[PDB]
RNA sequence: GACUGUGUGGUGGAGUUGAUGCGAGUGAGAAUGCAGGCAUGAGUAGCGUGUGACGGGUGGGAAUCCCGUCCGCCGAUUAUCCAAGGGUUCCAGGGUCAAGUUUGUCUGCCCUGGGUGAGUCGGGUCCUAAGGCGAGGCCGACAGGCGUAGUCGAUGGGUAAC
RNA sequence: GUCCGAACCCACUUCAGUUGAAAAUGGAGGGGAUGAGUUGUGGAUAGGGGUGAAAGGCCAAUCAAACACCGUGAUAGCUGG
RNA sequence: GUACCCCGGGAGGGGAGUGAAAGAGUUCCUGAAACCGGUCGCAUGCAAGCCGUCAGAGCCUGUGUGGUGAUGGCGUGCCUU
């Protein structure tokens, strides 16, 4: 059957995006704490 | 000849039609054939009764035969050579012999031929 | 359904001894020059033959 | 001060299964199993060291009932016999006499018969 | 400790007496699989187990006779003993390691699959033996 | 009694005994307890729609690899080519621990090396839709909301090869 | 917003499946099939909120108030140890 | 960090070598229990068994103590609640 993840790359870099992190006081904070905790991905 | 009363070869009727045929005209194609006891045995009778009717050469015996085996020179081979090898020999014109088993899966083979030698 | 209680160990072993084989007979071939064992009824693998001292016929040219 | 607990726990499961060396299927092989069946085990022998002493005086008596029915005489009047003559022997030796020494006991018969009240 | 004899296969399968043995240690099939076609060749003598085993249908056949064929091997290198003298004295399977395996099932679950190994220890020894 | 010998071995290879005090992460059989390992069911159920047969080769090993011949099957698709998505799976050679619901000498697996070439094809360098962002600005305790001038944004317009 | 009927969309009945081939399907039929049709690409609405030809339906496989983290080791006159 | 030789396609093993030690051989210190087996002793195919306990022959062993144990009596698990 059709499943819940159907990817686009479009989509994903519009959603979750270092840009679109950026874009936000949220996704900042996201970012700083992604860059506290230590991932090697801070975004999509 | 006789019907084979249990479950039938390949998985259906029409499918053990078709292997026997091409079992029968295999065997008469090369003279003998390692073919797992049970087709070499279910074989048997169709080859002899198709020798026996290739003992006799004519046109209407040869497009008879031609029913079955429907390749031209097995039909060829079955008249010319291995008829004219039987003309003395009132049936077994075939032997069938145990041979071992597959590794795969256990089956047992065989070795179905065509009497080599001349009768008289 | 599904088991109520783990068997012991005694009836496994009891159900489980009889999960066996029997050993393969082998007969000698009548062959002189061969001697190998093989399966009763069965040409010899070693020298592809059949039949009895008298009359032999080779069934696989192996 | 961090402590781990085998060395100290294994000692009670060592015991405990050493007791369960002649038990049959999980009870020998593990101290769950056999600390259960220990716990039967001890109730039994509390009860039947208990019961010994009854159960060897009742076959005792059994055996004296049957030397002295031999002699003409029942094993009640047979112990009032005795008892009336003043041989405080007791059913452990009398049914040891009665096994063993068959002379002596038939004399001690003559002797619970010689004390009866006859009457 | 300062004691001699330190313990070896040899003294415990065979202890002075003359004879060899061969272990296959890790062999891909499951001990009991092993054991349907062990039980067979125990006791039996060598030369028959060894023609026995390439007739056997059982896949097991197949690790089995070489151990058997090493061990005979062996014998006729360390002790100078003939192949046709000597017997299966012993034969045993033990327990490999397991691998841990995941078959998908139905409805998201996962059910566990053990492939298991073995390692089949044989011991054989001079027909003379037999009796003694 | 919890337990224990300063008896006596085996294994082991670097710590630890007794007296008296001091301090505890100090004792487990259970919490549909947590982690690991291993049983029971059990050599049991299943091995995911189906048509294969034979001849020869390779090889330690072949129903399951390669070649050939018969036969069968799909054919508005079991064909061919793209988008999205994946990312080297592609090709050649070597391999058979693991993976492949079996075997495997085989492989979309492993290892080594190689392979993708545009003025014109699809995108950018061109254009805008929805929508987004948005100099100033307006609104709002703060945080922020909206929006002008603009600037992005194809799923469309434009643009030269067979 | 005609009729019959493929592709396509749906899901009425039945059988199977129920540790499935599948966390909703398969076989056989069945409804719509030029329309209030269906579908690709991108986009907008966000949790006491969205959206809803309205079933408390749907909002990433359990929605009469999603999910994640935090207050937090919530509290439980209750069960268990 | 196992030269060399033997069986094997390999894996593995057997000889040998290094090492104080290889049953320290790379799954490598020690190496418990569950669990899986080979061997030996006893018992076991007329028997109703919470699997024990007491009484008790026989066999093996006798390292004059230990293993097993026919047969008789008694005997309805553990925890929570
Ligand atoms: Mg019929
Ligand atoms: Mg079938
Ligand atoms: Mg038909
Ligand atoms: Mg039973
Ligand atoms: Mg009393
Ligand atoms: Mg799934
Ligand atoms: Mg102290
Ligand atoms: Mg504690
Ligand atoms: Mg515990
Ligand atoms: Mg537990
Ligand atoms: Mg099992
Ligand atoms: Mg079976
Ligand atoms: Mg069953
Ligand atoms: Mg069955
Ligand atoms: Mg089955
Ligand atoms: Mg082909
Ligand atoms: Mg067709
Ligand atoms: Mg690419
Ligand atoms: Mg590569
Ligand atoms: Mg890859
Ligand atoms: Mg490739
Ligand atoms: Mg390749
Ligand atoms: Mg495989
Ligand atoms: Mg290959
Ligand atoms: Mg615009
Ligand atoms: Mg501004
Ligand atoms: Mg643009
Ligand atoms: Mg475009
Ligand atoms: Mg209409
Ligand atoms: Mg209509
Ligand atoms: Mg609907
Ligand atoms: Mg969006
Ligand atoms: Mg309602
Ligand atoms: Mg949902
Ligand atoms: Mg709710
Ligand atoms: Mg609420
Ligand atoms: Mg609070
Ligand atoms: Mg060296
Ligand atoms: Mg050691
Ligand atoms: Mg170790
Ligand atoms: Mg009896
Ligand atoms: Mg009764
Ligand atoms: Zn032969």
């Amino acid at each position: 059957m059709k499943r819940t993840f159907q990817p686009s790359n479009r989509r994903r870099a519009r959603n979750h995006g270092f840009r679109s992190r950026m874009s936000t006081r949220a996704g900042r904070s996201i970012l700083a704490a992604r860059r506290r905790k230590g991932r090697v991905n801070l975004s999509a | 000849p006789k019907p084979t009363k249990g479950p039938r070869l390949g998985g259906s009727p029409a499918h053990e039609r078709i292997i026997l045929r091409n079992l029968a005209s295999q065997l008469f194609e090369h003279g003998r054939v390692v073919t797992t006891v049970t087709k070499a045995k279910r074989v048997r009778p169709l080859a002899e009764k198709l020798i026996n009717r290739a003992k006799t050469d004519t046109v209407a015996n040869r497009r008879f035969v031609n029913r079955t085996i429907t390749d031209r020179g097995i039909v060829h081979i079955l008249f010319t050579e291995i008829g004219p090898r039987m003309e003395g020999r009132d049936g077994g014109y075939t032997r069938v012999t145990r041979i071992g088993i597959r590794k795969g899966d256990n089956a047992p083979m065989a070795v179905i031929e065509v009497i080599s030698d001349k009768v008289a | 359904a599904v088991p109520k209680r783990k068997m012991s160990r005694s009836n496994t072993r009891h159900r489980r001894s009889q999960w066996k084989t029997v050993a393969t007979k082998l007969v000698t071939c009548a062959n002189p020059a061969c001697g190998e064992k093989h399966l009763p009824h069965t040409a010899c693998p070693s020298c592809g033959g059949y039949g009895p001292r008298g009359d032999r016929r080779q069934v696989v040219e192996a | 001060a961090r402590v781990k607990r085998s060395v100290n726990a294994k000692k009670k499961r060592r015991e405990v299964l050493d007791q369960a060396s002649g038990y049959r299927g999980q009870r020998s092989r593990l101290y769950r199993k056999a600390k259960e069946q220990t716990l039967h085990s001890a109730t039994y022998s509390f009860r039947d060291r208990r019961a010994k002493k009854g159960d060897f005086r009742s076959l005792w008596i059994q055996r004296i009932n049957a030397a002295s029915r031999a002699q003409g005489m029942t094993y009640n009047r047979f112990i009032n016999g005795l008892k009336n003559a003043g041989v405080e022997v007791d059913r452990k030796m009398l049914a040891e006499l009665a096994v063993s020494d068959i002379n002596a006991f038939n004399s001690l018969v003559e002797v619970a018969k010689a004390s009866q009240p006859q009457n | 400790m300062s004691k001699t004899e330190r313990p070896s296969r040899r003294a415990a399968l065979l202890g002075d007496r003359p004879g060899s043995y061969a272990i296959a240690r890790h062999v891909r099939m499951s001990a009991s699989k092993c054991r349907r076609v062990i039980n067979l060749v125990r006791g039996m003598d060598a030369v028959d187990a060894v023609t026995m085993l390439k007739f056997q249908p059982q896949a097991a056949a197949e690790p089995i006779r070489k151990v058997i064929a090493s061990a005979m091997a062996n014998a006729e290198q360390t002790e100078g003993l003939r192949a046709d003298d000597l017997y299966i004295s012993q034969a045993f399977v033990d327990e490999g390691i397991t691998m841990r395996r995941i078959r998908p099932r139905a409805k998201g679950s996962a059910s566990r699959i053990l492939k298991r190994s073995a390692h089949i220890t044989v011991v054989v020894e001079p027909k003379e033996a037999r009796q003694a």
